[PDB]
């Protein structure tokens, strides 16, 4: 029921003007599905390592890397109250965005 | 990135009525501007102070001191916005400073404190002093930014954290390798998860692998917890491959993969 | 749609911040980056730290820069705010730009 | 360190009322502070122009040109002053911007010109700006400060003005040293248009050595004026140099020698 | 008198500024010197440039420095009006301070 | 006579809280007594240059080199109105301090 500027100060009227990566890398990451229609992205592809370590030159793992997510906090939007089709809220959450290999922080004796 | 406790959170001072809020990082000013505009901090400074809390917890927090310029735009200082921003995870957490009284006078700095902002071992953050009400488009900055370099575990202070403690920083493992006809010795910690053996053969003095081998000693129960474990391992028979590197990573929850591993080696003669 | 309604009191989801679970990932990579700031006082968020590939190659396990191996980027399309010049029918504008997060090591073709 | 002229200096842009004044470099506000100030100005620079006044005289000028910034401490701005000081002798000169009119609208950012401060060549000076009321002590600075270094005459644009005219910087002597027998050096020299003595000096340096084994002075008395320009002569390593006592360099002025080897 | 009124309009007695007559000479003085700023935001004159003497030994011909003869600065006894606390009884105090205006060369005892 | 204040603002109560080198330069100055019995100091030395060039190591007057003036802008006070041993007048009066030796410019052919 939202459609013009009332007296509320924080919600305002705003104009919506909107490959192999994950394969070829050495810590491979799966792309899994985040869907939600009351969601604006709806689809978000979360990265999840494909391994615990990373994929050295003969293709096997190697165990003395480390494949470590990196994540980001973004901004997305979710309907307010829901099943309006032009009312939302601003919302920060964390999405795990890639996977790199670390050399881990070692020890010794 | 949190704050330390929900305790009332108190800025008052002599002369000066102030109430610290939760504030998002979008101000009121920011989307509805205003020509009178305050100036920037003065002399912002970051430090690393450790704080207690009520069940034993000592924590690390991030001291925040900042001061006032002497000219006139003091009538027109509705408060500050203190920002950390994370730079590997753009994650950003916010308070506002509410002066409920308007400072008029000058007579001695004003100077303004906060030590509720805990912060993560080995990490580097954006710290900002935002003067409220924000410039209006086309405006001064009018804020004061810096950064700031938490250390890791391994400062003094640092290491009896417990973020530092969770990551087991007071855990040693003396690693002992003893080599047969190999059997590696470790101490155990105080966490349900499992623990990974590389044992790795270079040559006498190449840096190259010609063994790699893997062992999983899997999570210990409670009442193998401070204990002594024990794992024997079959060696190549060859010639010159004689540098054996037993390295040990721990799994705590607090590091999934990416822990501190403790490593020991063995050479030929 | 054209226009809709954005309430800005923004809703964190990254709730989950009592577990300590991070490091700083850009110097222990085998494709480290260099952190670049990004600032913008006429979006929101204001200040975004970006990501450089400090190589076009790779750090092997000699800590030289091998060639045969490519540092790309992790680009991700993220959501910001921006205030529109008051010469405009509307306050705000919600736009997708283009972020470099991290940097990863991939196998060329 | 001089102003200009007498001039009415014009002060005022459209949307501001101001008013230039003579400034004995002390101030009211420095004798009475007042409690709520003004900030430091910003963008503070000073250029180097050249003014022609209504007399056909051209003179270095130190153009200064500054602006506000936009906090709302503008509310209490009641005026600049613009002061230059001479380094070396601490000689300063200072002028007084007043504010008539209450500067209350940051919709467009302000910009102050000033460019009547003359300027001697080969100089250097602090141009300061300060803005009136002055802060109270023990308070925030609230001034902007800057160096301003003025070229000599060999400057291309420089040698034209009237101070480098003076002390003879397009001064040609075009020098001619012809070695006559029994040791004898014929030197000749032009005159510039100044009833001045000038002084010949003459070196002996061997062939190669860094000292001298004989040195001469000789006086050159005033020309007369139906003598302005009129050459002039007079009859191992000979070094032969003109120096003139113009008026605007008594003894400190741009001398002209010649050289003859072996 | 131990209580004095001084007229503030400072007399500007040094009227013949017209003529163009000197010139920096802490570059080309057999003793040259630099140039310090003496700033009080309490005192009048706030700044003041005394002089500090380059060397400890004059520039002979050549152009090396020779220690047979000795740069000295020039000092001189200059009044100033100093800004009182407010606890004073008068506002105002008048001073002599000694300020180095230039260097010379001279002969040693 | 004045000894208070008043609705003059730069009249001002003031607390009155109150040798070789010029012969043995290589710019020797002589030193005049300039006295002004209603002027505070009462008595000035300002310098003159002696010789028109430096002294050398023998005495004799170098014509190389030029023994010019250093001047200074002081403060003093003057009696206003005179013969007032209380009311005084802030001035600013140039004088000359001491002489310098410099190399002159000299422009080659
Ligand atoms: C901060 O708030 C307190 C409480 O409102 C103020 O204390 C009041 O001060 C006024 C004026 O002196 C008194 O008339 C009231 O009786 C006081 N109330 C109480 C409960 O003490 C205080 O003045 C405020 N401080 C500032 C700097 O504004
Ligand atoms: C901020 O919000 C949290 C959670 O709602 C609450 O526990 C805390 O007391 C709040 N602090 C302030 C200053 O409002
Ligand atoms: C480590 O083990 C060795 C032998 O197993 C023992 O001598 C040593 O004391 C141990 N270190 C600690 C700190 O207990
Ligand atoms: C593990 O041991 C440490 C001391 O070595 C102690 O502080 C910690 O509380 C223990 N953990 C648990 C879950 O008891
Ligand atoms: C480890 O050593 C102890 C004696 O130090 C021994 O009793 C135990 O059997 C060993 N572990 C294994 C798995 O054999
Ligand atoms: C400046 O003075 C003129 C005098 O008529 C007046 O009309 C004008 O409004 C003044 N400007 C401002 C900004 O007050
Ligand atoms: C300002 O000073 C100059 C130079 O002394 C003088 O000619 C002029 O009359 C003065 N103007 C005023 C208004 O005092
Ligand atoms: C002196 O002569 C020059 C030409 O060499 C001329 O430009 C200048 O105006 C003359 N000056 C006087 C005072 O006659």
């Amino acid at each position: 029921p939202n459609s013009e500027d009332k007296n509320f100060p924080r919600t305002v009227m705003v104009n919506l003007n909107i490959s192999d990566y994950y394969n070829r890398s050495t810590s491979p990451w799966n792309l899994h599905r985040n869907e939600d229609p009351e969601r604006y992205p709806s689809v978000i592809w979360e990265a999840k390592c494909r391994h615990l370590g990373c994929i050295n030159a003969d293709g096997n793992v190697d165990y003395h890397m480390n494949s470590v997510p990196i994540q980001q906090e973004i901004l997305v939007l979710r309907r307010e109250p829901p099943h309006c089709p032009n009312s939302f809220r601003l919302e920060k959450i964390l999405v795990s965005v890639g996977c790199t290999c670390v050399t881990p922080i070692v020890h010794h004796v | 990135l949190r704050l330390l406790d929900h305790r009332a959170l108190v800025c008052s001072q002599p002369g000066l009525n102030c109430t610290v809020k939760n504030s998002t990082c979008l101000d009121d000013s920011w989307i509805h501007p205003r020509n009178l505009t305050p100036s920037s901090p003065k002399d912002l400074q970051i430090q690393l102070h450790f704080a207690h809390t009520q069940q034993g917890d000592l924590f690390p927090v991030a001291h925040i001191e900042w001061t006032l310029q002497t000219d006139a735009s003091i009538l027109y200082l509705e408060g500050a916005e203190l920002s950390v921003l994370q730079l590997n995870t753009n994650e950003r957490l916010c308070v506002r400073f509410e002066f409920l009284s308007k400072l008029r006078h000058h007579h001695r700095r004003w100077r303004f404190t906060f030590s509720h902002f805990v912060v993560d071992p080995d990490q580097e953050y954006e710290v900002t002093v935002h003067h409220l009400p924000k410039p209006i488009p086309d405006g001064d900055p009018n804020h004061q930014s810096k950064n700031f370099l938490v250390p890791d575990c391994e400062h003094a202070r640092m290491k009896v954290t417990t973020p530092c403690m969770s990551s087991g920083s007071l855990w040693d493992p003396n690693i002992t390798v003893e080599t047969l006809e190999l059997r590696v010795s470790f101490t155990l910690w105080n966490e349900s998860t499992h623990y990974q053996i590389l044992l790795t053969s270079f040559p006498h003095m190449e840096n190259h692998s010609c063994f790699e081998h893997m062992h999983h000693i899997p999570a210990p129960r409670p009442e193998e917890f401070h204990q002594r474990s024990n794992v024997t391992l079959t060696l190549r028979n060859l010639k010159g491959c004689c540098r054996h590197q037993v390295q040990i990573q721990p799994f705590f929850s607090s590091c999934l993969n990416d822990c501190l591993r403790h490593s020991a080696t063995v050479s030929c003669p």
